[PDB]
RNA sequence: ACGGAGGGGUACACCAGACGUGGAGUCUGCGGCUCAAUCUGACCAACGCGCGCACCUCACCAGGCCCGCGCGGUGGUGCAUGGCCGCUCCCAGCCCGUGGCGCGAGCCGUGCUCCAUUGCGACAACGAGCGAGACCCCGGCCGCGGGCCGCGGGACGGCCCGCAGCGGGAGGACGGCGGGGCGAUAGCAGGUCUGUGAUGCCCUCCGCCCUGGGCCGCACGCGCGCUACACUGGCGGGGCCAGCCGGCGCCCGCGAGGACGCGAGCCCCCGCCGUGGCCGGGACCGCGGGCUGGAACGCCCCCGCGCACCAGGAAUGUCUUGUAGGCGCCCGCCCCCACCGCG
């Protein structure tokens, strides 16, 4: 019984793993299709059964949260052995984002401009 | 770019002078040591305590050399 | 099953099958109607009613347990209304076309009424599954 | 929606506080709380008048029960002290330093008084009398600093007075700076 | 059965009561916000005050007196 | 003699001062923006 | 001097040895919530009573707060015939 | 205080760039003009500012009740005043006791570093305080408890090299935490008496109410914006994802919207048009059908009509990570109504 997470901006991917469905749709058919190679990286760079529920965020953030849940769930069945600590280093030596989440978030808007840093045009005459 | 104010330093000197025996020059032990109220130290916050302990640990490895 | 096949395949392969066996076949008001208040022209592909109803039933199948409703279907096919010199805003689609579709789909026992809204009946659920 | 009850209690509490200020100025109203009203006064021996007559007659303007504590350290509370200053309008310097002496007698770290308005010769000015240490920044300004302000309806135009007291060594929390070692 | 709704705007007192009711036997925080200009008139740089009232509620299911708390059984 | 206030209109005013202008009705406060600044301490609103 | 029964209704909401007291919303329904008379009728008598001293008043939030004084209840006792 | 004086620091002020504005039409504010009135305040720090003008608001015009059909008084005076705000300035600055110097105004206290009068170290000064920091709110990672909220742990220039501290590596969720709140002494004849039962002194008895009109009237010059000038695009059909928290079922109706009941857009995919002011662009105008309301002059929908505009002179503004820009969504004032502001 493996339970695993993945996070992007607001997206949360909850993975349940038993010895590959994304929101009940087969993985091969994840609609953003020019990014299909991204959701399959851990497979084709390194089976079993996994179940993914991703919510919140947008298209790309959801893809990137499943890219982390998938790779983090295949690291919670191997344990206490050198594979556990070596497959992690192989995963990061491609993209560290595969293991550790991206902390960035939206900053708040401040009064006097449309955005967080952009202000309003100033005039003198 | 992190300059300790006189408030950190003045407390850190009395702490190192009073408790020379207790403080090893390694930081976790001093983090505990800036916590006790028997070595009486009223630190009203944990960030403040961490900054004081960071200067205490540095005061320790300067009296050896 | 229904969830497996590429969603764009099932919709346009069942709408061609919507021409057989005297299913919902289109009424007359289909001409001179915009699918929404945000559209500025009528659809050009003449099979648009067929494809629309194929899509709405594939929408009903995915919500197997609970009930959808008509007003909340026009919201599903929403679009943004342009050309007004003001910032663009989103508009709900037309409930008459969708209600016409779901009325005829309540016939042939493809759907069953609920407490509030239509629901995918066991017959029709079996058909889409097959 | 269970909060539309608590909001109206919150607004009614401000109604009651304002009425107590404007009316019980005579006894030095300081603060109040709702639950059954707790009023915090300097001398209860007038709010509860003779035979309670004045107190209960108040309890019928609330329908259109109360009980009262007593303020124990008078000089440390800045809101009856601005009233005391209001009464004396007396030379300004003498009244201000009379306020400061009793604030310091109560045991305050700091206190000061601002006066502004019609002093001499058709000209608004501002006087600032002070004694001890005071603070004006950060979060502790809302815990350890205490301010109050009244307008005196003088013969000439209005005159504003503010009173501020700093009492950091009180029953409560500790100032996040003071750091005792031994 | 029995229900106790308790509501209050100061987390410390609410927690004290909620603690000492368990000595005898979704409701998330919602924030009332008001933004208003700082000046009485409209002259100067346009700056704004942001005021905020946060409330808290607990719902005890069953089969100390503090001035400021609100309790209703229903 | 019997015509005084026949016109029907809301006359919403501030609960504290009486002004008609710039009244906040959200949450059911019904007080104006100038009076909301100083009575906000006890009503309960605080700046964070 | 307009109406007597309302003139004494406005003495209904003053008790001549009991503690009840009056608050007024200065409307200027259209009737005082206490009894059911028009607001103007209560306003005129309250101006008169203040002018003579039968009550002391403060005021807060659009609402007239009155308290019956010592002289006032004596003034009223001869208008309602008590002991 | 100032210097087209020297020296030392510094900031999106410049550098390297991005995105614009200034040119077109159009929303809104300002000046002028007109008018019975088009009520009035303000000229870096006035000009989408004084929280959405059919009535009301309302201060202004034409009439009319009360006390056609003292008491009040948004009257004056912000150069008579309180309070609140803005600005000098988010600058690093201010200042006390005892001693010392000078007849006195006054002075002392008050190089190397840091975002910083932050600190080392030196000194006729010794010793304190305020501002800075600490503090409060939010959000990232981990534990105990409850059923996500509420209680804690966590980061400290701590480790390792090279020379109070500047560099380079490492581990870690985060590396010198990040975005906000608060905000010293001294002042300015900025603003506000039209937000109040804050208010002096002047003047009115210009109070309160009802009907109708104005504040929106338009040769013209300015500020903040909105929508474009296309193919990195417009259109038709389909697919599918948010957060600030949040009702929708059933019939009529092209739509807009009505009678009756109960608990996201961008983007992707498939087509069409084909460099043509064209299917770009949608102002202006002509019939209709609705909603709000006592009342359209307010707003929405349908058909038709298809302006100017080919990237914009001299000038000119903002900005360094989930940032610029693009895309939409919500709240406020609100009978109706966002091209606005807060998010
Ligand atoms: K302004
Ligand atoms: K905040
Ligand atoms: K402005
Ligand atoms: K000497
Ligand atoms: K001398
Ligand atoms: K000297
Ligand atoms: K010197
Ligand atoms: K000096
Ligand atoms: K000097
Ligand atoms: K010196
Ligand atoms: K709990
Ligand atoms: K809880
Ligand atoms: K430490
Ligand atoms: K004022
Ligand atoms: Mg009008």
């Amino acid at each position: 019984t493996v339970h695993t997470l993945g996070k992007k901006k607001n997206s949360v991917a909850v993975a349940f793993v038993k010895a590959i469905l994304v929101n009940n749709v087969p993985l091969a058919l994840v609609r953003p299709e020019i990014l299909r190679t991204k959701v399959s990286e851990p497979i084709m760079i390194l089976g079993l059964d996994m179940n993914i529920k991703v919510a919140g965020g947008g298209h790309v953030s959801q893809i990137y949260a499943v890219r982390q849940a998938i790779s983090r769930g295949v690291l919670a069945s191997v344990k206490d052995e050198a594979a556990r600590s070596e497959l992690r280093a192989k995963l990061v030596s491609y993209d560290r984002q595969l293991v550790v989440s991206d902390p960035r978030r939206c900053e708040a808007k401040k009064f006097g401009g449309r955005g967080a840093r952009a202000r309003r045009q100033k005039s003198y005459r | 770019g992190k300059v300790r104010t006189k408030t950190i330093k003045r407390a850190a000197r009395k702490i190192v002078e009073n408790n020379y025996e207790s403080l090893k020059p390694k930081d976790f032990q001093n983090n505990k040591a800036i916590c006790s109220k028997r070595n009486v130290a009223i630190i009203p916050s944990k960030r403040l305590r961490n900054k004081v302990a960071g200067y205490v640990t540095t005061l320790m490895n300067r009296v050896v050399k | 099953s229904v969830t497996r096949v590429p969603a764009d395949v099932f919709i346009n392969s069942f709408a061609a099958h919507l021409k057989n066996r005297g299913i919902i076949k289109c009424p007359a008001f289909t001409d001179y109607v915009k699918t929404g208040v945000s559209r500025q022209y009528a659809p050009r592909d003449a099979d648009w009613f067929y494809i629309k109803a194929a899509s709405v039933i594939r929408h009903f199948y995915i919500s197997g347990s609970h009930s959808i409703g008509v007003a909340g279907l026009a919201r599903k096919y929403s679009s943004l209304q342009k050309g007004k010199t003001t910032p663009h805003h989103t508009k709900r689609a037309s409930c008459k076309v969708i209600r016409s579709i779901v009325s005829q789909f309540l016939g042939q026992k493809l759907l069953i009424a609920g407490e509030r809204g239509r629901h995918i009946s066991p017959n029709g659920r079996k058909m889409v599954e097959d | 929606v269970y909060y539309s009850k608590y909001l109206n209690d919150c607004i009614m509490e401000a109604e009651l506080h304002e009425f107590f200020s404007r009316e019980l100025v005579d006894a030095g109203y300081a603060s109040c709380s709702l639950c059954c009203v707790i009023i915090q006064c300097a001398e209860p021996e007038v709010v509860m008048g003779d035979n309670h007559y004045r107190l209960h007659k108040i309890e019928y303007l609330l329908a259109g029960n109360i009980w009262v504590d007593k303020i124990i350290k008078r000089g440390l509370s800045a809101e009856i002290m601005v009233d005391n200053l209001r009464a004396k309008l007396m030379p300004i310097r003498r009244a201000a330093y009379s306020i400061i002496r009793t604030a310091m007698r109560a045991g305050a770290a700091g206190c000061e008084v601002i006066v502004a308005g019609k002093l001499r010769a058709q000209r608004a000015r501002a006087n600032k009398f002070k004694e001890g240490c005071l603070i004006s920044t950060g979060h502790p300004k809302r815990i350890f600093l205490a301010e109050a302000t009244r307008h005196i309806k003088m013969r000439q135009g209005v005159i504003g007075v503010k009173v501020r007291i700093y009492n950091p060594n009180i029953r409560g929390a500790v100032m996040p700076d003071k750091i005792e070692i031994g | 059965k029995y229900t106790i709704i308790v509501v209050g705007k100061d987390l410390k007192l609410v927690e004290r009561y909620v603690k000492s009711i368990v000595k005898e036997g979704r409701a998330p925080v919602r924030r009332l916000t008001i933004t208003t200009r700082k000046s009485p008139c409209g002259e100067g740089t346009n700056t704004w005050h942001r005021f905020e009232l946060r409330m808290y509620k607990r719902t005890f299911w069953v089969t100390v007196v503090i001035p400021g708390i609100q309790v209703t059984v229903e | 003699e019997t015509e005084f206030c026949t016109h029907i209109a809301h006359k919403r005013e501030c609960r504290i001062c009486g002004n008609y202008n710039s009244v906040y009705r959200k949450y059911g406060l019904f007080i104006c923006r100038r009076c909301f600044k100083e009575n906000a301490g006890k009503i309960g609103f605080v700046k964070l | 001097m307009v109406h007597i029964p309302k003139a004494v209704y406005k003495a209904v909401y003053a008790h001549l040895y009991e503690n009840a007291s009056l608050a007024l919303k200065e409307y200027w329904d259209e009737n005082g919530k206490l009894c059911n008379p028009t607001y103007l009728h209560v306003n005129c008598i309250m101006q008169s009573l203040e002018s003579r001293g039968v009550v002391k008043d403060t005021f807060a939030w659009r609402h007239h707060y009155y308290l019956l004084t010592e002289k006032g209840e004596q003034f009223i006792r001869k208008e309602l015939d008590l002991t």
